[PDB]
């Protein structure tokens, strides 16, 4: 966009990378660990070991 | 030298001028160390420097033959003073001449050579690259012999 008309498509192009390559990590990283009453069984996600599968179609 | 050439004639206004040297397509020659370079393959930004040029580059020049085209389409009359290859690129140059109204009865053909194409041997003196020169282009290879002084009488 500095010496050339931009790609008329590049805000939204911009906005979904931004999304796959940091927007996915800022909410999986605020799931809470859950806990029952009893504190017996508790659940929590790996978020370091996410992975995007490419479609099947 | 010894004489003139060509018949006297009233010799038509605008008065003509010659142009004197190798007739190539573009070629800047002046060529210097800028230390603002764009990237190396995206040549769209290069436009960048058209607009912020470097000082020697601000409004270059070039081949002669740009001059006499120029000439021409200024009004003026020019003819330019050369030799060119018998090939098909040597004849695409005159032609570009020829369109121009720029006369090229001072343009000489060479058969025997190939236009803009120089013959060189590459060297590797004291661990470094180097070429000489093995065989002139026809644009650098005009003799005296065969400069046309009716040209250089008007």
């Amino acid at each position: 966009g500095t010496s050339t008309i931009p790609g008329f498509n590049q805000i939204q192009f911009e906005g979904f990378y931004r999304f796959i390559d940091q927007g996915l990590i800022e909410e999986l990283s605020k799931f809470p660990k859950i806990e029952d009453i009893d504190h017996e069984i508790e659940f929590q996600l790996f978020v370091e070991t996410y992975q995007l599968v490419e479609p099947l179609i | 030298v010894d004489y003139d050439d060509g018949i006297d004639f009233p010799y038509d206004d605008p008065p003509l001028v010659c142009c004197f040297g190798a007739v190539q397509k573009e070629f800047v020659p002046v060529v210097r160390v800028h230390d603002n370079p764009m990237h190396p393959d995206i040549y769209s930004q290069w436009k960048m420097l058209q607009w912020d040029p470097p000082e020697f580059g601000r409004a270059p020049g070039g081949p002669p033959s740009n001059v006499a085209i120029s000439h021409v389409r200024l009004g003026g009359r020019a003819a330019f003073m050369g030799k060119v290859g018998g090939d098909d690129y040597g004849e695409e140059l005159v032609l570009m001449m020829n369109k121009e109204r720029v006369q090229t009865r001072g343009v000489k053909f060479d058969e025997g050579a190939s236009t803009a194409c120089t013959r060189v041997k590459i060297k590797f003196e004291d661990g470094k690259m180097k070429a000489e020169t093995v065989k002139e282009p026809p644009e650098d290879s005009l003799l005296a012999s065969e400069l046309n002084l009716a040209v250089l009488k008007e």
